[PDB]
């Protein structure tokens, strides 16, 4: 895959490498789950997020 | 910002008041819980550097519902190609004396990647631009935080059906050519705010344009992903001694 389309299948950011070889990556607050495209909060309060949406 | 909607409290969470001897002067973007991003150009004269205020959490000017968070601005650093009085690369980063405390009203935008920014966020239409700015043109300015959603064009596009100043590589325009929708005087500053996949990102600073909500005209907006790096060294760098710092661009 490609960063280029389709952000790689990324949630947030892509890079790619040397071969078929993309990583996907998240922002501090985040982590990457198994999938090797999504990213979940591992803090209170990430960045980009609306707590009082979040909660609903 | 005119021909938008009140922001309901705490959804617009990254907006900074900048404040200068207690009197509104422009908006910001939260990006991290000491850092602030904002434009250039509200910095043009000032007088008394250390009287700048930057205040998050804030909604209703009208009142003190104790969510505010107000901090000293501790530095201004300005990229080395923005001639004051000029357009063009209007951006400011400012460094808070103390961090702000995250909460559900405080909260920052995410800064991307440039590559992330260019190759993906660059293409989503709809972006969101708010401030405590002009309701109309020549008109009073907002007691509530205001929000506003508009589409961006493409440079090409902008300058075919603007009906000034170059946009620059560095700028953008968003907005509508009918006089109903923009950012305004009082706006500037302030973050244009792009959604992808359930989180928010920091594309746009509210810059500049032709009077407020002008037929045939379009907002034009700081182009973010220019400036990642610049802001990313910056961030990693030790506090000099003086509010303003001027630091080569790029
Ligand atoms: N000072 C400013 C800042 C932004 C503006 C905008 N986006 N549209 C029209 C006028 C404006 C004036
Ligand atoms: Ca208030
Ligand atoms: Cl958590
Ligand atoms: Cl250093
Ligand atoms: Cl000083």
């Amino acid at each position: 895959l490609i960063c280029v389309n389709e952000n790689g299948g990324c949630e947030q950011y892509c890079s790619d490498h040397t071969g078929t070889k993309r990583s996907c990556r998240c922002h501090e607050g985040y982590s990457l789950l198994a999938d090797g495209v999504s990213c979940t909060p591992t803090v209170e309060y990430p960045c980009g997020k609306i707590p009082i949406l979040e909660k609903r | 910002i005119v021909g938008g909607k009140v922001c309901p409290k705490g959804e617009c969470p990254w907006q900074v008041l900048l404040l200068v001897n207690g009197a509104q002067l422009c908006g910001g973007t939260l990006i991290n819980t000491i850092w602030v991003v904002s434009a250039a150009h509200c910095f043009d004269k000032i007088k008394n550097w250390r009287n700048l205020i930057a205040v998050l959490g804030e909604h209703d000017l009208s009142e003190h519902d104790g969510d505010e968070q107000s901090r000293r601005v501790a530095q201004v650093i300005i990229p080395s190609t923005y001639v004051p009085g000029t357009t063009n690369h209007d951006i400011a980063l400012l460094r808070l004396h103390q961090p702000v405390v995250l909460t559900d009203h405080v909260v920052p935008l995410c800064l991307p990647e440039r590559t992330f920014s260019e190759r993906t966020l660059a293409f989503v239409r709809f972006s969101l631009v708010s401030g405590w700015g002009q309701l109309l043109d020549r008109g009073a300015t907002a007691l509530e935080l205001m929000v506003l959603n508009v589409p961006r064009l493409m440079t090409q596009d902008c300058l075919q059906q603007s009906r000034s100043p170059n946009i620059t590589e560095y700028m953008f325009c968003a907005g509508y050519s009918d006089g109903s929708k923009d950012s305004c005087k009082g706006d500037s500053g302030g973050p244009h705010a792009t959604h992808y996949r359930g989180t928010w990102y920091l594309t746009g600073i509210v810059s500049w344009g032709q009077g407020c909500a002008t037929v045939g005209h379009f907002g034009v907006y700081t182009r973010v992903s220019q400036y990642i790096e610049w802001l990313q060294k910056l961030m990693r760098s030790e506090p000099r001694p003086g509010v303003l710092l001027r630091a080569p661009f790029p």
